[PDB]
């Protein structure tokens, strides 16, 4: 397939790694009794095992001569060839979850500093405060590209400043 | 013996002189300031530069500092 | 200097709170070089919260 | 001090206390009186060498163990 | 007052042993010297440079010497394999009967050392065969040290103590170096090449005494003379050629084909004679760009201060640089040792890789030692070229010159700068870190199934548009539709694409998800020791907490324990706080070369690339596995030739264990120790008779703090290269 | 001093509540020479459930060492 691997599916690695795996989970389960709380968890473990290399197979998994799955990181590559599923919606939901909280950090900061006692409000918290900025922490990437537009997010230069600059 | 050099910002509040342990220092009349006082170093030959009184001086950016020269036997306070 | 209570803007480079803010306190009507009396609301390195400058340092704002 | 003479200990019964009867076998035989006054034998003979179990001890139920031993260092 | 440190009269009055300390640790700082003026250290550090070349040139004749006269050449050239080269006699009176023998078995009737130096194998393939050419050789240069030793004397004297004029000119000294010490340098290395080598490639000897008697082919310059320049690329050495012999012999003599020689697996003699040509005529076209008092060339600060953006984005651009790079020397310092680091670097990436010795990548010891030897010594360059561009910054800086230009801007910006560093390098922490734990996490709990591996996807890229048409890219190298690929077809490519096909060569191997790994974690590791280097450059003028830093100079040990302590604020402790994390990277870098190297040598690269990503399997698969010959080198048994390897192991762990007494333990402590030790010396009866001179105390903090670092360091190497030897020797 | 008290009291009760509920010791006292003690368990979750030792006595779960079943048994 792609830079040489074949779909795990396919992969005669998987089969004989899992034929390993299922020697070991049988020739340690014959020791128990059928009825035992103990056979019953191995029972449902080999279950969960198997349920998991089907999900991996039917995902379409690429594994070399590792059998061993592997992953792709370019959008073209993995879009025209359906790999989306495994970097690109990560990656993305993950910075979306990210900026919500630095977000919603930044507006309570912002909030409580202007405040008769910035101190207090930083070593106490103002639970009526937090809910209303987490509620209303959603639609950050607007409010932020809006703010952006206004030029408002970055400040003018008025920061406190080492001597030669 | 370590240097040392006070700075018109020396508000005579004596917190030099304060804690100096080695009598490198002492205060003398002035006018810079409403105290009429500028710490004066007139023994720097005794100074070890425990720096007690660089901790010490409330000027925003420090008034008097110390620095470090040669040694000797007077200078090191060194019993031996 | 401007009266009691006013709020300058300290530009001293040396000074822990350049390029900041802070109210004074009070300026001496004699001819001390340091009239000015800041108050700050940030200490420094050392724990102070009110340091002293000349006329031209500050600036009102 | 303390980790030493722990060492001191686990080494002596391991080597010349410890072990089965049949006579007795001692789980190292008894390679101390004879390992244990050169630093070389020492770091082989005893350390390197019971580090065995604890560095393959994964896909059991000592996995922890080992997982351990890298926090630790 | 005693003279000790002389340069320095106050610690000559010193009577502490303190003076003894510094007046050493001073010693070259010409800069802190007395009455020194600029002439004279300008004159000193000639004199400096006449010394250093004599000792390379003393060190270099020494090995020549030795191996001349106590080696196993003679017979090594005949069979490049099973004969390992000897470093040179062994002597003791301690070693035992056993030691005697097991030392003895390896060289000759003596015990010997086996020299890893491939030394070997260059002069071999040099053209090298006899030891009386060795001693020849060796003797000559020990002239030429005498010679530059002389030459040190003789410009130190008055009558030849060089003005400051031809002293601090550039553009004649510039295009002297561009012209004759680099183009004619490769020009008279081509020269022998093909006039003695080669020759001996072909089995023919040509000796001094004959070798104006024998043409370097067929027709002596004709073919050039009518501007013919193909003739002499016509009948290149077969693809059978035995080695120094005229069997598969050709007669060209400057080609240009590719791939290394099939028996060799080292690349053309040929073709190395061409290349040092090309670049000597460059070199030596190049050396003609500048004015020299003749009218034409150039003026250096007419294009600089050209050398200016409108739109003032640089504002000044480049003004006031030309003084301020023609005055400061700590700045050149900086460049000079920054761009012999990149060299070495580049150097070490590049023997690895393309083996040009005779017979090399068959010495796997030669191979791993040369690699990381060099590295180590470029990864040390680098640093202190940082450490003195910080210098350079407390001492030579000044701000109106240079003011307004891209200098200023730095400054201007540094925060930014710093703040971007710490992030990337923080992210680049995380991750790595994280990933790796969870396929340790997926490996202990037996389901690696689980673990995640990446694929290199750009590297592969880039090796497909190599040639390397393995993994089914096929685009510009292996695509054989591709323009280039028809163009060159004919000339190199051929043996190009063959040398990468084979993967038993060292050129360009496959890779996957733990080259992957270390190499973002060789990112990392970079990224961070630059950012640390930087910061304590930068910061060396003026900080916010001490605004005025730059007036303490570049070291001091601290300042006070007020303000909240000031524990190692200099940009001294700075750099010497970069080096542990220089040695950090170096030691990764030069694990995983070898990892991967060994495996590929044995044949199991599969277990590289599957316990290489995990630590465990990292270390049990790769330590603890191939510790188990060292630890052995001797026994209650008995000892063979890895015992001395065994010891030095454990002589480099105690250096290391000690040396951190030194870093952790802070000096009061030890001064009321010596107190009351000096009290007791004195009172104890019959010992107060002898009297010491100069007094006891304990080390300064920056003292002790470079001797612990020195200590660590030492022990840190000597354990590694102790191991990394023996392992490979003992195992293959 | 009397927090300090109460503080190991806890942990005592701990350690015997452990002991009764989850522990092989009715099974330790039948034959300790071949089972080995055993008290803490894990949860069957993403993975740790192989922890589970074995011990003997058709139990499952991890060894102790504090020795609290010879203890015990001497009482
Ligand atoms: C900047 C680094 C970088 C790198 C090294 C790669 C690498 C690759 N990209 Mg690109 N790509 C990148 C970032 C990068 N991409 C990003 C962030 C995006 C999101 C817009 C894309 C979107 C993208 C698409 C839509 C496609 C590729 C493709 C490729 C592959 C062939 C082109 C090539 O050699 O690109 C070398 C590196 C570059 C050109 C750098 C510029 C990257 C920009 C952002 C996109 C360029 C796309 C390119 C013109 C597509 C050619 C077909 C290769 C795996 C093609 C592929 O899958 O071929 C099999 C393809 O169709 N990429
Ligand atoms: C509301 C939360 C919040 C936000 C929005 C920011 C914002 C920032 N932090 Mg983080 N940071 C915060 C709290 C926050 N920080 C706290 C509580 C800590 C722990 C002490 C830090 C410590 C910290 C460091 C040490 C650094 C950042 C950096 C940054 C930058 C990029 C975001 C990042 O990687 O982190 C930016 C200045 C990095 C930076 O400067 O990136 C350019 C950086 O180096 N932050
Ligand atoms: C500069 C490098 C160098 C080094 C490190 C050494 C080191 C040593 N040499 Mg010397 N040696 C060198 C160059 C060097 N040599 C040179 C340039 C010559 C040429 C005359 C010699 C000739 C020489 C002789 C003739 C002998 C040594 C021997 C020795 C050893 C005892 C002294 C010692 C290991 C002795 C030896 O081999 O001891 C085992 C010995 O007999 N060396
Ligand atoms: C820079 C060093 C150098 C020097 C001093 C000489 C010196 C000489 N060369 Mg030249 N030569 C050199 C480099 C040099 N060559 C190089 C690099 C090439 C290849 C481009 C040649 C190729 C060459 C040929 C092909 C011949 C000479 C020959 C000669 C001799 C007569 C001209 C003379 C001894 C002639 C001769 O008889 O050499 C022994 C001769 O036929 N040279
Ligand atoms: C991109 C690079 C570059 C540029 C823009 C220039 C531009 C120029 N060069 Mg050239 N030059 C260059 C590279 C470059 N050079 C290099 C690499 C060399 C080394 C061989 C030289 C060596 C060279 C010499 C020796 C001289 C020039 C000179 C000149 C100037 C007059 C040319 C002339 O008289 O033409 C008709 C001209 C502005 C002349 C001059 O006076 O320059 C200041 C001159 O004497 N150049
Ligand atoms: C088309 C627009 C354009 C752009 C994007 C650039 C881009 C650049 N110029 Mg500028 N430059 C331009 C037109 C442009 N230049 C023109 C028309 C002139 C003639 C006045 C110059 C003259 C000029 C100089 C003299 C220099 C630059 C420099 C530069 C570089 C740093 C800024 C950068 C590559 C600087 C640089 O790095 O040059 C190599 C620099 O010193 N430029
Ligand atoms: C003082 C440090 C040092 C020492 C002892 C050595 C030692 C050696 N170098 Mg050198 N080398 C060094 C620094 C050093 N090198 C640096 C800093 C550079 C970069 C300019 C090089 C670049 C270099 C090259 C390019 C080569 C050597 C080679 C050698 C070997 C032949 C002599 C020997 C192992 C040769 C080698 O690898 O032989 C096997 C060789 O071809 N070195
Ligand atoms: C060409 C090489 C070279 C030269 C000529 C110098 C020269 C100097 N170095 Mg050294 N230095 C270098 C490379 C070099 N260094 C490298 C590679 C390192 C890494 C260890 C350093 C790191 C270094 C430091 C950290 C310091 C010096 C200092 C010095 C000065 C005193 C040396 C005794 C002197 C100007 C000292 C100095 O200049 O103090 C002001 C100093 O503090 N050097
Ligand atoms: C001595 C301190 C201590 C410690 C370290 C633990 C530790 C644990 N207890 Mg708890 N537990 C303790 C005292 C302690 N327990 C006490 C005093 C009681 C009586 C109220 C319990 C009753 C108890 C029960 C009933 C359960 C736990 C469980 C657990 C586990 C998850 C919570 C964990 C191993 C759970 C467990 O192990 O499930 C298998 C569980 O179900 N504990
Ligand atoms: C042990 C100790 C001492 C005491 C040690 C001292 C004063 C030096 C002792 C030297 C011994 C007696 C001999 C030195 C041996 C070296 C190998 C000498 C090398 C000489 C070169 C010229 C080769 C300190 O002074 C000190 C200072 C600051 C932080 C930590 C410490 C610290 O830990
Ligand atoms: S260093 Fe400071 S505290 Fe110490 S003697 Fe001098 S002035 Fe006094
Ligand atoms: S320098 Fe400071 S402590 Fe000393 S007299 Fe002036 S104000 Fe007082």
């Amino acid at each position: 397939d792609i830079a040489g691997l074949t779909p795990c599916s396919e992969s005669k690695a998987y089969a004989k790694l899992e034929k390993k795996e299922l020697k070991t989970l049988e020739k340690r389960l014959k020791q128990y009794e059928a009825d035992s709380a103990p056979a019953v968890a191995l029972k449902a473990t080999m279950e969960r095992t198997k349920a998991r290399f089907a999900n991996y197979a039917k995902a379409g998994l690429l594994c070399g001569n590792d059998g061993l799955p592997h992953l792709i990181a370019d959008p073209g590559l993995a879009l025209k060839y359906g790999h989306a599923g495994e970097v690109f919606i990560p990656t993305f939901g993950f910075l979306y979850v990210a900026g919500y909280i630095g977000y919603v950090g930044r507006q309570y900061l912002i909030a409580v500093k202007g405040e008769a006692k910035p101190t207090d409000k930083e070593i106490i918290i103002d639970v009526p405060l937090a809910t209303k900025l987490a509620w209303q922490g959603a639609g950050w990437p607007l409010a932020a590209v809006q703010e952006l537009q206004r030029g408002t997010l970055l400040e003018k230069e008025e920061n406190i400043t080492v001597s030669p600059r | 013996a370590h240097i040392v050099k006070i700075y018109d910002t020396c508000i005579g509040c004596t917190q030099c002189v304060r804690a100096c342990p080695l009598d490198v220092l002492e205060m003398v009349p002035w006018d810079g300031c409403k105290a009429s006082q500028m710490a004066s170093a007139p023994r720097t030959e005794d100074c070890v530069g425990c720096k007690r009184c660089e901790t010490a001086c409330p000027t925003d950016f420090l008034s008097v500092r110390v620095y470090l020269g040669s040694e000797s036997t007077r200078s090191m306070g060194l019993s031996y | 200097g401007p009266k009691r209570g006013s709020l300058v803007k300290i530009l001293r480079p040396e000074s822990y709170w350049f390029n900041q803010v802070g109210k004074v306190v009070s300026v001496d009507q004699s001819g001390v070089r340091y009239p000015v009396v800041v108050r700050f609301e940030n200490q420094n390195y050392a724990g102070v919260t009110t340091n002293n400058y000349a006329l031209d340092e500050v600036v009102a704002a | 001090s303390l980790s030493i003479v722990i060492f001191h200990f686990s080494w002596k019964m391991q080597s010349d206390v410890w072990g089965t009867v049949t006579g007795v076998s001692h789980i190292t035989g008894g390679n101390f009186a004879q390992s244990a006054n050169t630093i070389n034998g020492w770091l082989r003979d005893f350390l390197w060498a019971q580090s065995s179990q604890v560095i393959q001890s994964y896909g059991s139920a000592l996995s922890a163990y080992g997982l351990i031993f890298l926090g630790a260092h | 007052t005693k003279l000790f440190p002389k340069f320095s009269q106050g610690l000559a009055q010193d009577p502490t042993t303190r003076r003894i300390w510094y007046g050493l640790a001073m010693a070259h700082d010409f800069e802190s010297h007395d009455g020194m003026t600029e002439e004279n250290l300008y004159q000193k550090i000639f004199a400096s440079h006449f010394g250093q070349l004599s000792i390379i040139f003393l060190w270099t004749s020494g090995n020549l010497f030795h191996v001349a006269w106590q080696g196993n050449f003679e017979q090594w050239v005949t069979d490049p394999v099973h004969i390992r080269p000897i470093a040179h006699a062994i002597w003791d009176p301690h070693f035992g009967q056993p030691a005697v023998e097991a030392f003895t078995r390896g060289g000759a009737s003596g015990p010997v050392n086996i020299s890893t130096s491939g030394v070997y194998q260059w002069w071999y393939t040099i053209g090298m065969r006899t030891n009386q050419d060795l001693y020849v050789g060796s003797v000559f240069l020990a002239l030429v040290s005498a010679i530059f030793l002389f030459a040190g004397w003789l410009h130190l004297q008055p009558n030849f103590q060089p003005s400051l004029s031809w002293f601090k000119d550039a553009e004649s000294r510039l295009n002297h170096h561009l012209s004759g010490l680099f183009g004619v340098s490769s020009l008279a290395w081509t020269g022998h090449l093909v006039h003695v080598a080669i020759p001996e490639s072909r089995g023919q000897h040509v000796g001094w005494d004959n070798f104006l008697s024998v043409l370097p082919h067929p027709q002596g310059l004709t073919p050039f003379f009518t501007g013919n320049w193909a003739a002499y690329a016509q009948s290149p050495d077969t693809a059978s050629h035995v080695f120094g012999t005229a069997q598969g012999s050709g007669q060209a003599i400057l080609t240009f084909l590719g791939g290394f020689h099939p028996q060799t697996q080292s690349l053309w003699l040929t073709d190395m004679a061409h290349h040092h040509l090309a670049i000597a005529v460059i070199f030596i076209v190049a050396g003609h760009m500048y004015r020299t008092n003749f009218g034409i060339g150039h003026r250096m600060q007419a294009i600089l201060e050209a050398h200016t953006p409108p739109s003032g984005s640089l504002g000044a651009g480049h003004k006031g640089l030309f003084d301020t790079v023609n005055n400061s020397l700590h700045f050149q310092l900086g460049l000079a040792l920054a761009s012999v680091g990149t060299i070495t670097s580049l150097v070490a990436q590049h023997m690895y890789s393309l083996p040009p010795y005779a017979f090399q990548a068959i010495d796997f010891t030669t191979q791993a030692a040369l690699y990381t030897h060099h590295q180590y010594i470029a990864g040390f360059i680098m640093c202190g070229a940082f450490a003195h561009g910080a210098i350079f910054f407390i001492r030579d800086y000044d701000p109106e010159q240079n003011k307004g230009n891209v200098l200023a801007r730095m400054l201007d910006h540094k925060e930014a700068l710093i703040s971007h560093l710490s992030w990337v390098s923080l992210f680049l922490g995380f991750h790595t870190l994280g990933l790796y734990v969870h396929n340790d996490v997926m490996q202990a709990f037996g389901t690696p199934e689980k673990q995640i591996l990446i694929e290199p996807v750009f590297a592969q890229w880039i090796q497909a548009a190599h040639g390397k048409a393995l993994y089914g890219f096929d685009f510009l190298l292996s695509s054989k539709t591709s323009a280039a690929f028809a163009n060159g077809q004919s000339l190199w490519l051929p043996g190009w694409l063959d040398a990468i096909n084979n993967n038993q060569n060292s050129l360009f191997l496959t890779i996957g998800p733990g080259d992957f790994l270390v190499h973002h974690a060789i990112a990392l590791g970079l990224h961070t020791t630059t950012l640390i280097l930087v910061k304590g450059a930068l910061d060396a003028r003026g900080s916010k907490l001490m605004p005025d830093k730059k007036d303490f100079g570049y070291s001091f040990p601290c300042d006070g324990p007020g303000r909240g302590g000031t524990c190692d604020i200099s940009a001294y402790d700075a750099f010497y706080l970069a080096v542990f994390w220089m040695l950090n990277t170096i030691g990764w870098v030069t694990f995983y070369w070898h990892w991967k190297h060994l495996t590929l040598w044995q044949g199991n690269v599969a277990q590289f690339d599957e316990s290489s990503t995990y630590l465990m399997g990292w270390l049990r698969d790769y330590l603890w596995l191939n510790s188990s010959q060292l630890i052995n080198g001797y026994n209650p048994f008995g000892m063979n030739s890895l015992s001395v390897w065994a010891w030095t192991f454990l002589f480099g762990h105690l250096i290391y264990a000690t040396g951190f007494m030194f870093l952790i333990s802070w000096r009061g402590y030890w001064q009321e120790l010596i107190e009351t030790l000096v009290w007791a010396h004195e009172k104890t009866p019959l010992a107060n008779l002898v009297y010491w001179k100069d007094k006891p105390v304990a080390l300064s903090i920056v003292q002790a703090r470079l001797v612990g670092l020195a200590h660590f360091s030492v022990g840190y190497i000597f354990t590694y290269a102790a191991f990394l030897i023996a392992s490979t020797s003992g195992r293959f | 001093h009397f927090g300090q008290l109460g503080i190991i009291f806890i942990w005592l009760s701990g350690m015997y509540f452990h002991g009764a509920r989850f522990s092989n010791y009715e099974a330790w006292l039948s034959d300790p020479t071949h089972i080995k003690p055993s008290a803490q368990v894990v949860w069957p979750i993403v993975g740790q459930e192989i922890l589970n030792g074995d011990v003997g006595g058709g139990f499952q779960g991890i060894q102790i060492t504090s020795g609290f079943f010879q203890l015990w048994r001497a009482s």
